[PDB]
């Protein structure tokens, strides 16, 4: 109820095959055109490749910068604070986009900078001018 | 397969089973009850045995009965029966043997056989071992038919039926012991050796030997599982079903490599979007870069807006550039995954060139099997006969295959030299016309109760006809061998002075170098302790081989096995021999085969033996008189000798109950 080993054979080829006296040339034929058809489209697409692969060199090496080490502090002084008003200006709620900034604020003190000095900074107010672009 | 039971085996009968002859002949046996046949089958196969102990002596009923035990000596009318059911249809007392009881003094009835072929040999001995007087017609000088051996000095080489297939259950296991038969056994290892003349690496061999036969498998499950079968109305024979698995071979090897470079590109040009993206986000890393270090070089102090643009360009650099290196690593796990994926190619061809000459000689050896080519040969029906195949091993017959035609024929009236041309039958008897062949003149009248047709059936195929049916033959048999297939396969024996090959290897092949001429001396055969060689033309080219000149053809012959040893190893042969069967007038071809539109049915057919008409109309309806025996009779033992016999033996029996009667169904 099965080929022997790896060969192939159900209904619906056979009768493609046997369609007519050259169905099996034709069959295979095209078959060979499709094959060096996408072949060259193949061999195309390495070549359009290469090229900016070569665009690509030396990478971005040169336009790298020293990562900044630093300690998370507790307070603020006054400058991260009208740093943290404009890059929320700038940003809004991306706040690992804030924190970064500031430098010295890990993640989660940029979210409890959202609930207390509020009214004084009038953050929700300058919140909605990011959300108007 | 051995006891009483190992003889049941060996005469090809069931043992716990019962047959629909006996069944025919035992009626009251196979209707009772369960340990009636258990005690009948015990009775058959025993006696069986007995005669299969020693087959070179008669055993009469008087020589069993004693030799059996109660409770199966007690019933004596039974075992007379079976006894005498047995040697009717020759499963004992039958072939050559010394009679311990004198012939009857009297003939009873009249049949003349057509043809001296071992399967007439069979029906004419043993209707003559029944007490009627039988006499054989050849149109040849010689017996035997299609067992011929070419005997000068030494040399003796077969151009007829060469091997014996399997001794387990062969009814010539046990002529073997009859008559001198020195069997030796071929050796199953064949050498290919290509059309340069050196030998095929093995690894080549088993490659394309495992791939042959799965193909043959895969025609088979063509037929049976899919019921490819027919096309254009027309039946489709196994050249046309291993050319087209051949083509979904070749076919799918080919989509599986486009299946391949598919994914090879489809993974490559979602590398083109990344890299594109690498790029146009390399360009503004850049930009971003300038105006993160312009943003930097106002000098301090400043106001928190400068700070601002410092601090936050320099964060839009440093998240820009890990988008540039995650997908320096994402584009980094594709780029690396196209070199694998070009280091498994699928294979370049499903079969390649020269290795197509090679299956190419398998496909030979194929057609010199059937004796013809794959293009006619019955897809469905073409191994019909592969079950009843015998067990043990394939024996040459060194001293030639015609010591047994001639050894039957010994007591035997054979009227050499008489050809047949007309057959008469009516209800008051036969009579058939022959021609002496030698002076065409002279012909001869022969009258008889029924005759025998051992004709080959190439001459029955004849037109027009070489022999003359009067009144013709009824159309269901003459169709029957219109669409019966007969082969032809020929033979090339050449004699040397002595060995320049391997005495070790009985059999070596040459591959040919086209499909068209693969079966042109394609396997060359040591089989014989004198300086034989001889090489087989099978397939289609035998068909051409046969009107082209026989110097030429051991010209072919000596070209060929020049390079295999060597150019000034081989000698020039003393004298050849070159077979050509088709163009035998009393053969006609070789042996039968299955045709695309034939079955084994047409075997049944042709064993049915013919009724005339009522010779004054009103009368009851006359008896048979015009039977057929011959290799295209047997249905499950075609084209051989073991099945032509057979044949033989079996109408020997229908003969004789027809009109000696049948004791034997009391
Ligand atoms: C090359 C070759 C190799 C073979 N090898 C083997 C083998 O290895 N093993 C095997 O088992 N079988 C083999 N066979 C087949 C086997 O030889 C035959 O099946 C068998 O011998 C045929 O016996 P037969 O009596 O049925 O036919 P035949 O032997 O042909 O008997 C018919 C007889 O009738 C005679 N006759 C024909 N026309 C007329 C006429 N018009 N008037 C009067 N008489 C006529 C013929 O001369 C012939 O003698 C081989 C056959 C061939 C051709
Ligand atoms: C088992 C492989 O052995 C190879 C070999 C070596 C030497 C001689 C022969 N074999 C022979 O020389 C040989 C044996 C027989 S029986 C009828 C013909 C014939 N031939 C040519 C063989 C192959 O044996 C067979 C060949 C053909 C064959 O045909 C199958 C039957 C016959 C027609 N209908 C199905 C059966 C076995």
């Amino acid at each position: 109820r099965k080929p022997p080993k790896g060969m192939f054979l159900s209904q619906e080829d056979v009768e493609a095959v046997s369609a007519n006296a050259t169905a099996a040339t034709t069959v295979l034929r095209q078959l060979d055109m499709e094959l060096v058809s996408v072949k060259r489209q193949i061999q195309n697409i390495k070549q359009t490749n290469s090229a900016l692969k070569e665009k690509l060199d030396g990478g971005i090496e040169p336009y790298r910068l020293p990562e900044v080490i630093q300690k998370c502090n507790a307070r603020w002084t006054t400058e991260e604070q009208l740093l943290a008003v404009q890059a929320i200006r700038k940003y809004g709620r991306d706040f690992q986009a804030i924190s970064d900034v500031i430098g010295n604020k890990s993640v989660v003190q940029v979210k409890n900078f959202f609930v207390n000095y509020r009214r004084r900074f009038n953050i929700d107010e300058v919140l909605q001018e990011w959300e108007a672009e | 397969p051995s006891g009483v039971e190992g003889a049941a085996f060996q005469s090809r009968l069931p043992h716990d089973r019962m047959t629909s002859q006996e069944a025919a002949c035992f009626p009251d046996i196979i209707s009772g009850p369960q340990q009636t046949q258990k005690v009948f089958l015990f009775i058959r196969n025993r006696t069986l045995q007995l005669w299969l102990d020693n087959p070179k002596i008669q055993l009469t009923f008087e020589a069993t009965l004693q030799q059996l035990e109660a409770p199966y000596n007690s019933d004596t009318v039974l075992v007379h029966r079976v006894h005498s059911y047995l040697e009717r249809h020759g499963l004992i007392n039958f072939g050559i043997y010394k009679r311990i009881k004198p012939l009857p003094t009297k003939k009873t009835g009249k049949v003349i056989i057509i043809g001296s072929g071992v399967s007439g040999l069979a029906a004419a001995r043993q209707l003559q071992s029944f007490g009627m007087d039988v006499t054989l017609l050849e149109a040849r000088d010689r017996v035997g038919g299609r067992v011929a051996t070419f005997r000068k000095g030494n040399y003796v080489a077969d151009l007829g039926a060469m091997v014996v297939t399997g001794l387990g259950g062969n009814p010539m296991a046990v002529v073997s012991k009859q008559v001198n038969m020195e069997l030796a056994k071929i050796k199953q290892k064949c050498p290919l050796y290509e059309a340069n003349g050196q030998a095929v690496p093995k690894e080549k061999d088993e490659m394309v030997e495992q791939e042959f036969n799965r193909l043959l498998e895969a025609t088979s499950y063509l037929s049976h599982q899919l019921d490819f079968n027919v096309l254009n109305n027309k039946p489709v024979s196994l050249g046309q079903a291993l050319e087209v698995v051949i083509q979904l071979q070749e076919k799918h090897v080919k989509d599986e490599q486009i299946e391949h470079w598919k994914k090879i590109v489809k993974t490559q040009e979602e590398l083109k979007e990344l890299l594109n993206k690498m790029v146009n986000l390399k360009e503004k890393i850049k930009e971003l870069h300038q105006q993160y270090k312009e943003a930097s070089e106002v000098k301090p102090p400043r106001d928190i807006t400068a700070e601002f643009l410092v601090k936050s360009k320099h964060r839009d650099l440093t998240a820009l550039c890990k988008e540039y290196d995650e997908l320096a690593e994402t584009q980094g796990k594709l780029e690396e995954k196209l070199q694998e994926l070009e280091a498994n190619p699928p294979s370049d061809v499903y079969l390649s060139s020269r290795d197509r000459q090679i299956l190419d000689w398998h496909f030979a050896n194929l057609e010199f099997a059937n004796a013809t080519p794959l293009s006619t040969l019955s897809l469905k029906h073409w191994d019909q006969d592969d079950d009843f195949e015998f067990t043990g091993s394939h024996l040459t017959v060194r001293n030639g295959y015609s010591c047994v035609p001639v050894a039957l024929a010994e007591g035997l009236d054979i009227k050499l030299n008489t050809a047949v041309r007309q057959v008469r039958y009516t209800a008051s008897g036969c009579e058939v016309i022959a021609v002496n062949t030698r002076s065409t003149s002279q012909t001869f009248i022969y009258k008889c109760d029924a005759v025998l047709c051992t004709l080959p059936l190439g001459v029955l195929k004849q037109q027009p006809p070489a022999v003359q049916f009067v009144p013709p033959l009824p159309e269901w048999k003459t169709s029957a061998v219109q669409r019966m297939g007969f082969g032809n396969l020929n033979k090339v024996v050449l004699c040397f002075d002595r060995v320049f090959w391997d005495p070790s290897v009985n059999l070596f092949g040459h591959v040919g170098s086209t499909t068209a001429s693969r079966g042109e001396l394609f396997l060359f055969w040591n089989l014989y302790k004198a300086p034989i060689l001889l090489a087989l033309v099978a397939g289609e080219a035998a068909g051409i081989m046969e009107n082209i000149s026989d110097d030429v053809i051991v010209g072919r012959c000596l070209a060929i096995l020049k390079g295999i040893f060597g150019s000034s190893a081989v000698p020039q042969p003393k004298e050849t021999v070159v077979s050509r069967w088709r163009a035998d007038p009393w053969a006609r071809g070789s042996y039968s085969y299955v045709a695309a539109g034939s079955s084994g049915n047409d075997y049944d057919l042709m064993a049915q033996p013919i009724t005339p008409g009522p010779s004054i109309p009103g009368a009851p309806q006359p008896i048979p008189r015009l039977f057929f025996a011959g290799e295209h009779t047997i249905r499950n033992y075609p084209a051989t000798v073991h099945g032509a016999l057979l044949s033989g033996l079996r109408e020997a029996g229908r003969i004789a109950d027809q009109f000696l009667g049948a004791m034997y169904t009391l």
